[PDB]
């Protein structure tokens, strides 16, 4: 619902050395690999046969850009995550048919980059601050579901 | 179901967590208790704070039992059976937060092995991680 | 969000044939049964070791017609639940710690029950009404954990 | 994991849906296409709509499948294999679906066996459509 200004610190600190450009075609790619099922969504990228051919995908970094690009846009707009995400909302929802718990997914896996990218500067209340926007995003992208 | 593939990786990663693994598994218990604060009601006679000797206790025992699962995957439901009688009848563990322990596990892997945790591997350790709460919550 | 009027129709029409007092310890019941973990937080209930003992309890079908009695007043507040379930979710996140999962799960161990009392009159329509409920009011005593 | 008790339960719950077997799939089918619609862009070449007979011959395939699973409770993994293979690889079916269809079978089952239907059966039907639900993911 809120961020304390310690987890806001947290979040806004570390993203500040996010490359935006990358890590979402990490999380988008590790998304795929990990949870197949998912590939369902983007039948349209092309070769999806192996975890390097998902990652080396040019389709799947793009769109991972564009992803990401709308999560790096979601922290600007903290407040109220629900107005912030509707398009996209609808689209996830009313067309793409996605399965919210794919929303929370995601979010995981993009800690697990978050985390394999910085290392030990990722503690544990660093973590716990990002549990909070990822669950946040989901909830948000989730609300045309209800 | 583990793959060939699956199995190969998940030794390769825990094979490179060597004596790390008691702080390993109490670094994901700490990540679990921040980030989900509802799983800290089944610890009530730990201290919880950061470095407490009994987290650190409890999570090489947690790491012991996942070398246990490691060293004996293709029969993990005999390997885990008192420890699946423990979550299940004793303890009441609800299945959901093994889903959480499982995922700051990952976390905790990818936060200390770099090199380690390729796409590939995430997703075989991701599995293995569910097929040992799989087997913790299979006594109900 | 919204219930349509005619699922609306549905839920109330079905729900004016409910014995509250007995769907309830039904309900409860079945998810300590079903759902084994959930007794962990009623272990001042007594004896709940077997099925005949949870459904016989005496304690059990008494809180049963408690949260029932809760969810038949949800009902008759079908616009704001939020408001409605605050005073329960500060209680069942803040201090009993319950996973909302388990809201959902007895949602539908209730739909199970009114499938169950019903037979044929609980038709596919129907239940959709009930789900978008239970669904409602499960989110809404998750509401706090947010 | 499914105790004598269970694998008795789900055995003589399912033995009383006789001739009905196809006719309670389509049911449930239809359950779970119009409260969670999500799960109908599995068909978008299914005519969805009470009544239609690629809805009933479907759940027929449905039912055959969980009687196979019935029948060879002891090895699932074994006699659901080509269907593994199927929702994992060529449909891709999201591990969530499974999960809401199970809840719907459930459903129709109350809806159609009061008598057959006790807390103790409950558990075992569920416990059965969980396992079965796990075989039928395996495969990702
Ligand atoms: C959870 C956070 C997510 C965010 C922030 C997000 C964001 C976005 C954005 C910005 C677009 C581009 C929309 C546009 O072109 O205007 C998009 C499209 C798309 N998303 Fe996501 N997404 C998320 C999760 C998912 C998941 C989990 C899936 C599938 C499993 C998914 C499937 C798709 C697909 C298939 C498109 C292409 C639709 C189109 O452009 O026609 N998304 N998403
Ligand atoms: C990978 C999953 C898990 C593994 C391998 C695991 C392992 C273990 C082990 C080996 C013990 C025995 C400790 C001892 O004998 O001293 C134990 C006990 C215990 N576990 Fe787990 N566990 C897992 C998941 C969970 C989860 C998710 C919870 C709750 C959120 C939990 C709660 C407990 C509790 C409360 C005890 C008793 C601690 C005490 O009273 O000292 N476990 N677990
Ligand atoms: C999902 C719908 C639910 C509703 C509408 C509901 C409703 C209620 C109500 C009305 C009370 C009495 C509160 C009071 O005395 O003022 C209560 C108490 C309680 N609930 Fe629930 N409940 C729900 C789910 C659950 C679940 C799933 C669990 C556990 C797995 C649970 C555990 C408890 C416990 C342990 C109490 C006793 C707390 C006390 O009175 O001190 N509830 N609930
Ligand atoms: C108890 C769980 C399930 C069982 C026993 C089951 C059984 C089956 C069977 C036997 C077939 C083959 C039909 C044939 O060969 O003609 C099939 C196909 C199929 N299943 Fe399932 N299924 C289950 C869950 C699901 C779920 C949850 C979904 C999606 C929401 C799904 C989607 C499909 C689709 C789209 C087909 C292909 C239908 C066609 O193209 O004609 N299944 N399933």
């Amino acid at each position: 619902v809120h961020l304390t200004p310690e987890e806001k610190s947290a979040v806004t600190a570390l993203w500040g050395k996010v490359n935006v450009d990358e890590v979402g075609g990490e999380a988008l790619g590790r998304l795929l690999v990990v949870y197949p099922w998912t590939q369902r969504f983007f039948e349209s990228f092309g070769d999806l046969s192996t975890p390097d051919a998902v990652m080396g995908n040019p389709k799947v970094k793009a769109h991972g850009k564009k992803m990401l690009g709308a999560f790096s846009d979601g922290l600007a707009h903290l407040d109220n995550l629900k107005g912030t995400f509707a398009t996209l909302s609808e689209l996830h929802c009313d067309k793409l048919h996605v399965d919210p718990e794919n929303f929370r997914l995601l979010g995981n896996v993009l800690v697990c980059v978050l985390a394999h990218h910085f290392g030990k500067e990722f503690t544990p209340p660093v973590q716990a601050a990002y549990q909070k926007v990822v669950a946040g995003v989901a909830n948000a992208l989730a609300h045309k579901y209800h | 179901v583990l793959s060939p593939a699956d199995k190969t990786n998940v030794k390769a990663a825990w094979g490179k967590v060597g004596a790390h693994a008691g702080e390993y598994g109490a670094e994901a218990l700490e990540r679990m208790f921040l980030s989900f604060p509802t799983t800290k009601t089944y610890f009530p006679h730990f201290d919880l704070s950061h470095g407490s000797a009994q987290v650190k206790g409890h999570g090489k025992k947690v790491a012991d039992a996942l070398t246990n699962a490691v060293a004996h995957v293709d029969d993990m439901p005999n390997a885990l059976s008192a420890l699946s009688d423990l979550h299940a009848h004793k303890l009441r563990v609800d299945p959901v937060n093994f889903k959480l322990l499982s995922h700051c596990l990952l976390v905790t892997l990818a936060a200390h092995l770099p090199a380690e945790f390729t796409p590939a591997v995430h997703a075989s350790l991701d599995k293995f991680l569910a097929s040992v709460s799989t087997v913790l919550t299979s006594k109900y």
